[PDB]
């Protein structure tokens, strides 16, 4: 179906009272006064502004923030050097050079994520088969140099150790959907 | 002040999206469509998804289709809010911009 | 929501419309941020029988 | 456990320390080289061996879906413990 | 709508501005909102529905 | 003591320049959509004293918000150069930081720091408006740390 | 053998179009240098135009010569307007980059490049 | 073989893990062919002309943006008008330049 | 089958009948007519008949395709004419879509259809800018998406993804200057092709 | 194959072997296809590999602790379709989608066998054989591998 | 060579050139061009600074992702100098002032700081030390700055015996203090030259030429203790040079003979300033000291740099100082200055 | 009436922050005068008040500590000074503060939170964890033979 937005059905003819009403609308600026009243009501409403650094904006457990490498409860790193997160990374922001460790486990030696190249899409964390790489809730990690956003494995493991008390709770609240 | 000719030079946001898409896989090329029209992200995603679904000869489940329509109309409200309020901002009024941007 | 009766009357008259019924600040009617865990259904082709891939 | 090079900088869990004559230490001059103190190899070395009864033991990471893919380890060799490939957990058959 | 639609300043700014005929819109291939603004009854959600 | 008076005067001028930050009405893409979401009533930059000005002559910080194309780069450099002297640059989003999703494109400058000196990098694609406000406050702290009069006095 | 021409039947009128384009560029160089505040002189710009024509001056296919004329007309049009800026018109000179030397000793001293 | 399985099924099943691995490394192979899919986007008819050569990467992806045609028609709409109504016409055309430039 | 699309053999038959109709109306130019299993009609014509074919489809009474949806090019650099120019046309009267294909090489231009559809102006500018396909009788044919001094046509298959030059600010000349491209990362190509064929319906006969 | 599993039981597991410093054996993922057995019997001709047991318990390898070290012994790593027999020096370093392949020839043997050098990020990662029916057929020797 | 210093990589801006260099006057005027050339060819550049990070912001570009390491330093802190130079093949010294402050005078600036930098470089075992002196800073000169640069040249030679010593002439370029100084003479009534600008011969040299010479010196197999004279290709009288400057500026030109005694008085009056002085007594003395003929010293020609003439690279400096009437004038609108030989 | 009740809530807010010094402290640090239920007091000194009568977004807030990790954060309040559990509660991913539902304790979790350390000596600098991948040669120390 369809409807008209500006077409009128027939006409209301010409009448003295309707003419006086239109004349008063033109001369007395009635729609302008109406708009004044609308923004006056908005003046007397309560603003939606939050006090920013003390009241943060609401979020969700699915939120994609700063990347982190997680660990098992034993303390062993979850990552098993399988590289499919960098295979699925649409920006080619991950570099996963790897070799067998001293105990023979399959681990990484270089895990770099270029945060200036990353598009923050979560494909790595939804591709990871062991929940090693995650995108935790940190978003206030702006830096004063370009180099500080070129993360390596030490930086990512430090972020994982820093945010594990929140990342684990979010994954607990979220994993039944994914 | 009268305009005799308009010549819009574009390409100052041309980033070779089609070439990058042909260099990446389908799931990798999906979030480019979020950035084509960055006011109707779910709508562009739906367009690309329906194209790939038609090529794959598969159909999404009915719950997925209803969610896609719901977020399609959500994108439509977002885009028409943006269009109307920024049009009014270019005309000269900014209070509808602030109200509908809270929404 | 925390406005006096005189200010509410002034807002309603100035706007021309009732504002307390549809005010644009969310107070308590929204969902709780902590939700019970879900149990998502499995779709078709989880049948364990008569489910060969060549037929679908 | 972090160690200190004779140059002075710390050694990561993949020992990659810059040499004495390597110029790439001005990046650490007036700044720091951060090394994750919790070495996963030591943390998994100090984990005890699980005594189980069956010849084949199934391993997750400790959760149904929060762990790793569910694998099976065969503990037929009495000389060595069976280590799961995803975690570093070791299992030994309780043959008594 | 109350702030803009009946406002005479907005009406003087928008009415009879950028008038596109239906035939010109079809020839220029606008196809989105300019068609139904010029009166062309076309919407893909009604004519070629997908979901 | 001249050091104390110079330090307090420098703190005063840093307070003025950090309480009155006028970014330019200049964006490029989805990151600029989040920039005007930072202008939105929720995270009121005007409450912070941050208010856009259209001309670069009345601007203080360029918020590079979007993909800096090769065709765009002379325009961005000219606009930055046309600012008056105490000027800052906040790169916003992966495109302005290091190219991002279009890093290997033939037409994209791999980071706006190849073109203009960047003061603060804000990561994200897009960074949230909260994150951009975080970068703005971090810039305010950065220019609070500046000691121009003290460096002049010991010069 | 037996191809379709685009503007020119043979090489003579292709060279005629080349001469017309070169005349237009030669006339436009002083106006470009005056309008866009170029560091170069009029002699340098005309020598650069001659250099570009010379580096394209080894092709004997009429279609390719016509396409080069068309692209040169497009470049001349965006130089007639100020669509090209100072940076765009100074990109022809390569004032920043150091040219790679043509001798085997230098190309052996630096890089594994032929 | 098109959608990734659930994570629990991926961690407990062999076929699910194989398909997770292959979808997140290579991706699904789209059978070769070309389509033009048009969707009523809010700014207009948003079209994708997809050409697939049979591999897991698209051979060609043309994006038809409505704003391209609208801005091509901007000069026709701006006849007998001034700077202010040219600004109005730019506003009334639903224009975003990411989709126009691609 | 809840995971497979429906077929619509009725609209497949309708498009086949209309393909026969156009192919017998214009035998001078039509080289091939095909209808896909996705119910899309493609008509592959000689490049000389672009203007008559597009005019017939613009205003014929039974074929009112007055709206031009898309005009693009596909670079297939293994055939003799390496560019396939594709027109996607929309019929609002009959609620249909048609696709018209023609071919070109680097030295064979195609007549522009600006006299038929005005959107073809910018679309053919984009085709020329991205593929180097010249268009006859085009008003102000020039670049539309590349940089002003850009050399080469980047949507071609032989053009590199990163291009040949990159821009940076140089303080000595106080300009934005162009340099030969030097990546600090070197985009890693991935060989994501399975050595087993996936679709036996498209198995080509051996050479 | 299908897209799902109907298997609701526990999977078997096989203890690993120590066949040599070149071939790492994770025999849990062997599919009992006897390709290595046929190769080592016919081409390499050592007759050291075989099947011990019956049924689902049938295992591939040597019954004793045997050091399977002959020339042409990485070709079991080549012909094993699963990752039961992998290359110990090429342990966990790269992936095939990562590796760029350059088709070259071999030195330190005057046969001049055709090889593929799999590099990644400017570093030689692996040497695979090529197919030349007149020189080396499908396989190469241990020294060149 | 250590493996990270091998010059592998074509060209610059993303390659390794093995020219790890600590540039000490990088925050100034010649230093920005030197840092630009080093970062263009692709090199580790350590910049010790004492001004504001905002004042070094313009140097934060022209280096590719950590190729430029900025660190604070103090001229009275040997530990700061040592930590600046301890990882460097090459140390380049560009420290200088055109005036004297309350903390640092000419003797300290041109003697004590270069000696401390050379001593720290020698103790850290750097391979090359390039030190920028001035041409005709020989000895017994009329100005204190030239004598101080001579004494510092001797001190750097004594501490670091194989230090390259580069003596340019009065360097011209954008944001210089030579062409911009003579163009800023327009703000007064006339141009006060000594002896009407005659008997004073100068051959100014371009900034890009000097910086290219410094980069070719830090890569050159020769120059292991040599002294270079970086001069322009043409020698001009001072009157003809100032007349050419005002011709390119298109302002006006009224010269005025002023004796050097009262001109030094006026220079001292201008130099009495807490900010950067517009001119000083040492500045006018160096203005009216003639350049020496570079006879036996090598220069840009055998360091591989073609000296660009001022008549070529002059419009990019003096176009700022024109009015709107003469802003769009080319090179040919101004006749070149007469070149003397002497 | 309503006005006197508003004035009563106003004087409650004025005389609800301890004393005049506490009122001025919260007014010149947090730029608001509000009374909320104390639910926080974390280990670093952040306060974490809440008030469910306010609308969504202003119903939870933190008064930051004046000192954290040696930095005088009286005026330089930072968004990264919140430890992760209070970060989750403050950003409203859950309705449960980490006083009734504490997070799971692990030995590798940081016992001390660090804020944004950019432009500080404790900032992050990237490396190349590579171990050089190439060993050149060592010429002998004995001259000739
Ligand atoms: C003022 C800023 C300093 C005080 C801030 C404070 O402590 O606020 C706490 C508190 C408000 O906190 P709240 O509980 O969130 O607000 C209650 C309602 O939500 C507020 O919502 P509301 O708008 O319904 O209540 C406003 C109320 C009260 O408004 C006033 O009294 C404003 C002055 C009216 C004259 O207005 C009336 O009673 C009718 C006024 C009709 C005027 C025509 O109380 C007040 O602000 C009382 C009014 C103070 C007026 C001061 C006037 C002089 C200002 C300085 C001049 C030099
Ligand atoms: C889809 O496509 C796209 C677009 O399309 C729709 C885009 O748009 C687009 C670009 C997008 C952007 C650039 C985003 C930017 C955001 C917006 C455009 C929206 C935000 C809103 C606005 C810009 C409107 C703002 C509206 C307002 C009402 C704010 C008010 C602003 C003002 C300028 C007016 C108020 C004045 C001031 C702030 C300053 C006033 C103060 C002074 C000048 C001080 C002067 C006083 C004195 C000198 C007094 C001194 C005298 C004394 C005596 C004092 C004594 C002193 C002592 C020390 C003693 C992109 C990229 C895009 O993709
Ligand atoms: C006079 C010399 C001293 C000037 C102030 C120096 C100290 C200073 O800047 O203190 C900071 C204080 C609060 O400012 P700030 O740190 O931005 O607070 C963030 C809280 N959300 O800043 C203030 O409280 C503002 C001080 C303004 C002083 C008067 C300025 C002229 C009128
Ligand atoms: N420019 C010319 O015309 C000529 C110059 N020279 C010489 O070449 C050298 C470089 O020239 P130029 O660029 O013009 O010089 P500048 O005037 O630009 O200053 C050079 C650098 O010296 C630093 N500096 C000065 N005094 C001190 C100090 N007390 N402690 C620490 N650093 C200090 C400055 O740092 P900051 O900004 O922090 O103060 C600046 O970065 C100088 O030695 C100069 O004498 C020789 C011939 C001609
Ligand atoms: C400011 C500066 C900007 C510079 C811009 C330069 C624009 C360059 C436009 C390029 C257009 C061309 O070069 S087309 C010319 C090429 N033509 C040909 O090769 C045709 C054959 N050419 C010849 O035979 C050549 O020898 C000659 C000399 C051109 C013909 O002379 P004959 O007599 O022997
Ligand atoms: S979020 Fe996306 S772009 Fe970022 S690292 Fe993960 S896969 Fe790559
Ligand atoms: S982070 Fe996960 S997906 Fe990436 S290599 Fe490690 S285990 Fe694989
Ligand atoms: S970083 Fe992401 S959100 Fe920002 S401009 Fe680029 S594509 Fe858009
Ligand atoms: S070749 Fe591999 S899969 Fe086949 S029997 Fe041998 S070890 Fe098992
Ligand atoms: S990659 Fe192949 S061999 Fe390895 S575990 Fe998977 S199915 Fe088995
Ligand atoms: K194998
Ligand atoms: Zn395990």
């Amino acid at each position: 179906t369809y409807k008209y937005v500006n077409k009128k059905e027939q006409e209301s003819e010409v009448d003295m009272k309707s003419a006086t009403d239109n004349a008063a609308r033109i001369l007395m600026w009635t729609e302008l006064i109406r708009g004044l009243g609308m923004t006056l009501s908005y003046l007397f409403r309560e603003p939606a502004t939050i006090n920013y650094p003390f009241e943060k904006g609401p979020l969700s457990p699915r939120f994609r923030g700063e990347h982190a490498l997680r660990r098992y409860p034993s303390g062993e790193e979850r990552c098993i050097a399988c590289k499919l997160c960098e295979a699925i990374c649409p920006a080619q922001a991950i570099t996963i050079e790897a070799e067998p460790r001293a105990d023979g486990s399959r681990r990484t030696t270089r895990y770099d994520i270029d945060m200036t190249k990353c598009i923050y899409c979560g494909f790595c964390q939804e591709a990871c088969p062991v929940d090693a790489i995650v995108e935790g809730p940190n978003f206030e990690f702006s830096t004063e140099t370009h180099e500080e956003l070129l993360y390596n494995k030490e930086k990512l493991l430090n972020n994982g150790d820093k945010w594990e008390a929140e990342i684990a709770a979010n994954i607990q609240a979220d994993y039944l959907y994914r | 002040e009268m305009v005799r000719k308009c010549d819009p030079h574009i390409g100052l946001l041309h980033r070779g999206t089609e070439k990058l898409i042909e260099y990446k896989t389908y799931l990798q090329a999906l979030p480019y469509f979020d950035r084509l029209d960055y006011v109707s992200m779910m709508c562009n995603e739906q367009a690309y998804s329906i194209a790939v679904e038609k090529l794959l000869n598969i159909q999404p489940p009915p719950r997925a289709q209803w969610i896609r329509v719901l977020f399609g109309e959500i994108t439509r409200i977002l885009n028409h809010i943006m269009a109307v309020t920024t049009h009014a901002l270019d005309i000269g009024a900014m209070t509808p911009f602030f109200w509908m941007f809270e929404e | 929501a925390s406005a006096t009766r005189v200010i509410q009357k002034l807002r309603n008259w100035a706007s021309g419309q009732d504002l307390q019924a549809k005010l644009q600040l969310r107070y308590q009617e929204i969902a709780k941020r902590t939700q019970p865990p879900p149990k998502l259904p499995v779709g078709p082709s989880h049948k364990l029988s008569n489910n060969y891939y060549c037929t679908r | 456990g972090v160690q200190v090079s004779p140059s002075g900088e710390k050694i990561t869990h993949t020992g990659q320390v810059y040499d004495e004559k390597d110029y790439r230490r001005v990046r650490f001059v007036d700044r720091q080289k951060e090394v994750n103190e919790n070495f996963a190899i030591d943390l998994i070395a100090q984990q005890p061996v699980n005594e189980v009864e069956h010849r084949i033991i199934a391993c997750d990471g400790g959760g149904g879906a929060l762990g790793h893919p569910k694998v099976y380890i065969n503990l037929d060799k009495e000389t060595k413990t069976g280590t799961c490939g995803y975690c570093g957990l070791q299992f030994k058959q309780h043959h008594h | 709508e109350e702030m803009l639609t009946n406002n005479r300043i907005w009406r003087n700014r928008t009415v009879d501005i950028g008038v596109v005929t239906a035939e010109d819109a079809l020839n220029y291939g606008f196809s989105g909102v300019m068609l139904r603004g010029s009166g062309i009854q076309w919407d893909l959600r009604k004519t070629q529905p997908y979901d | 003591r001249a050091e104390y008076v110079v330090t307090k005067l420098d703190d005063l001028i840093n307070w003025a320049r950090r309480s009155s930050l006028w970014p330019m009405t200049f964006g490029l893409a989805c990151c600029a959509v989040e920039m005007m979401h930072m202008a939105a009533p929720r995270y009121d930059m005007d409450r912070f004293g941050v208010v856009f000005r259209a001309s670069p002559r009345q601007a203080d910080v360029m918020i590079v918000a979007g993909t800096l194309t090769n065709k765009m780069a002379p325009a961005l450099r000219k606009v930055y150069d046309q600012m008056p002297e105490p000027r800052y640059v906040v790169s916003m989003g992966s495109c302005a930081n290091g190219g991002g999703y279009y890093h290997y494109s033939y037409s994209v400058v791999r980071g706006c720091d190849r073109i203009v000196p960047v003061d603060i990098y804000v990561p994200g694609c897009p960074p949230t408006a909260e994150a951009l406000l975080y970068g703005i406050l971090q810039l305010q702290r950065k220019i609070k740390r500046e000691q121009k009069l003290k460096i002049w006095y010991r010069r | 053998t037996s191809v379709k021409p685009i503007f020119s039947r043979d090489l003579n009128e292709a060279k005629r179009r080349v001469r017309e384009l070169y005349r237009a560029w030669y006339r436009e160089v002083p106006n470009t240098v005056h309008l866009m505040q170029l560091d170069i002189t009029v002699k340098q710009g005309r020598d650069k135009v001659r250099e570009m024509f010379m580096k394209n001056a080894h092709v004997t296919d009429p279609r390719v010569v016509d396409l080069l004329v068309i692209k040169g007309k497009m470049e001349l049009q965006e130089t007639i307007k100020v669509w090209k800026q100072r940076t765009h018109v100074m990109r022809f000179f390569h004032e920043t980059e150091t040219p790679r030397p043509k001798d085997f000793l230098s190309k052996f001293y630096m890089g594994h490049d032929p | 073989k098109v959608s990734p399985p659930k994570r629990a099924e991926m961690k407990t099943s062999m076929e699910s893990l194989i398909h997770h691995f292959k979808l997140y490394t290579e991706g699904y192979q789209v059978p070769p062919g070309a389509t033009y899919t048009a969707i009523e986007a809010p700014k207009g008819e948003f079209g994708v002309y997809l050409v697939s050569d049979g591999s897991s990467r698209p051979y060609r992806c043309k994006i038809k943006a409505p704003g391209f045609a609208h801005l091509a028609g901007l000069d026709k709409m701006s006849k007998g008008h001034m700077l202010a109504d040219v600004v109005a016409i730019i506003g009334t055309q639903d224009i975003v330049f990411g989709e126009i430039d691609r | 089958r809840p995971t497979v699309r429906p077929r619509s053999d009725v609209t497949h038959k309708q498009l086949s009948a209309f393909g026969e109709y156009v192919a017998e109306i214009l035998p001078k130019y039509v080289q091939q007519v095909q209808v896909s299993c996705l119910d899309e009609l493609e008509i592959c014509i000689h490049p000389d008949g672009v203007i008559p074919t597009l005019t017939f489809l613009r205003d014929h009474t039974n074929a009112q395709f007055k709206s031009l949806a898309d005009l693009t090019a596909v670079d297939v650099p293994t055939r003799q004419n390496r560019f396939e120019i594709v027109y996607n046309l929309l019929s609002l009267r009959f609620n249909s879509r048609i696709r018209v294909k023609t071919y070109a090489d680097e030295l064979t231009p195609i007549d522009s259809i600006v006299s038929v559809h005005i959107a073809a102006n910018w679309y053919e500018r984009e085709v020329w800018d991205m593929f180097g396909v010249f268009f006859f009788n085009h008003p102000d044919l020039r670049r539309i998406l590349t940089d002003y001094g850009f050399e080469g046509h980047p949507f071609r298959k032989d053009f590199p993804l990163t291009g040949y030059v990159e821009l940076r600010y140089d303080d000595e000349v106080k300009r934005v200057v162009a340099e030969p491209v030097e990546l600090a990362q070197e985009f890693r190509k991935f060989d994501l092709n399975s050595p087993w064929e996936a679709f036996p319906a498209y198995r080509q006969p051996p050479e | 194959g299908s897209d799902r599993s109907r298997f609701l039981e526990g999977k078997r597991a096989v203890e690993d072997k120590n066949i040599g410093p070149l071939v790492k054996t994770i025999m849990t993922r062997c599919i009992q296809c006897t390709r290595c057995i046929r190769f080592a019997s016919e081409i390499a001709g050592v007759d050291d590999l075989g099947t011990t047991g019956r049924g689902n318990d049938m295992q591939v390898g040597t019954y004793i602790e045997k050091m399977f070290m002959s020339e042409l012994s990485g070709n079991v790593i080549d012909i094993c379709p699963v990752g039961a027999l992998t290359s110990k020096p090429y342990a966990f370093t790269a992936r095939p989608w990562e590796t760029r392949k350059t088709e070259s020839i071999d030195v330190m043997d005057a046969v001049g066998s055709n090889i593929v050098v799999s590099t990644r990020t400017g570093e030689v990662m692996r040497i695979l054989p090529r197919m030349h029916e007149d020189i080396n057929e499908e396989w190469i020797s241990d020294k060149t591998r | 060579l250590h493996h990270a210093v091998i010059p592998h990589g074509k060209g610059g801006r993303s390659s390794v050139s093995g020219v790890v260099a600590t540039v000490f006057g990088a925050t100034g005027f010649l230093g920005r061009y030197v840092v630009n050339h080093l970062g263009r060819m692709g090199s580790q550049v350590i910049i010790p600074y004492r001004c504001d990070v905002y004042d070094i912001m313009h140097l934060r570009l022209m280096g590719d992702l950590g190729q430029l390491t900025f660190l604070e330093w103090d001229a009275r802190d040997k530990d700061s100098i040592r930590k600046a130079v301890q990882h460097s093949n090459v140390v380049i010294n560009l420290i200088g002032r055109e005036w004297e402050t309350r903390n640092f005078d000419f003797e300290d600036v041109f003697v004590n700081i270069p000696r401390a930098i050379a001593q720290a470089s020698k103790e850290a075992g750097v391979e090359r030390f390039i030190h920028v002196s001035h041409l005709n800073a020989s000895m017994k000169s009329s100005s204190k700055s030239l004598r101080s640069k001579a004494v510092g040249e001797k001190e750097v030679r004594s501490v670091f015996p194989e230090a390259i010593i580069i003596r340019p002439s009065d360097i011209f370029g954008r944001e210089d203090r030579f062409l911009n100084h003579f163009a800023n003479y327009r703000w007064f009534l006339a141009v006060p030259l000594v002896s009407l600008g005659f008997k004073t011969v100068k051959q100014p040299v371009y900034v890009a030429d000097v910086s290219k010479g410094i980069v070719n010196a830090t890569k050159d197999p020769d120059a292991v203790g040599k002294t270079f004279a970086f001069t322009g290709p043409n020698r001009y009288l001072l009157f003809h040079l100032v007349k050419y400057i005002f011709g390119m500026t298109h302002r006006t030109f009224i010269p005025y003979p002023l004796p050097l005694f009262v001109y030094s008085w006026i220079g001292k009056l201008f130099g009495l300033s807490p900010f950067e002085p517009w001119t000083t007594k040492d500045k006018v003395e160096r203005i009216h000291i003639s350049d020496v003929m570079p006879t036996d010293l090598p220069g840009l020609e055998d360091l591989g740099v073609q000296p660009t003439p001022l008549e070529l690279k002059s419009i990019e400096v003096l176009r700022r100082h024109r009015t709107y009437r003469w802003l769009s004038s080319e090179i040919e609108e101004t006749k070149p200055a007469k070149t003397v030989n002497y | 009436m309503e006005l006197v009740e508003v004035l009563k809530r106003g004087v409650q807010q004025v005389t609800g922050h301890g004393g005049l010094r506490g009122l001025l402290r919260v007014f010149f640090r947090a730029n608001d005068i509000r009374i909320g239920t104390l639910v926080g007091e974390d280990k670093y000194g952040n306060k974490y008040y809440e008030d469910n009568k306010q609308f969504f977004g202003r119903h939870r807030w933190v008064i930051y500590t004046t000192e954290m990790n040696g930095k005088n954060t009286f005026w330089d309040v930072d968004g990264s000074m919140v430890p992760p559990e209070w970060h989750r509660w403050l950003h409203c991913m859950t309705d449960d503060p980490p006083t009734t539902n504490p997070p799971t304790a692990r030995k590798f979790i940081w016992t001390n939170h660090k804020f944004n350390v950019s432009a500080t000596p404790e900032q992050y600098v990237p490396y190349s964890t590579t171990r050089k991948k190439i060993h050149e040669w060592v010429p002998p120390s004995t001259p000739y033979k």
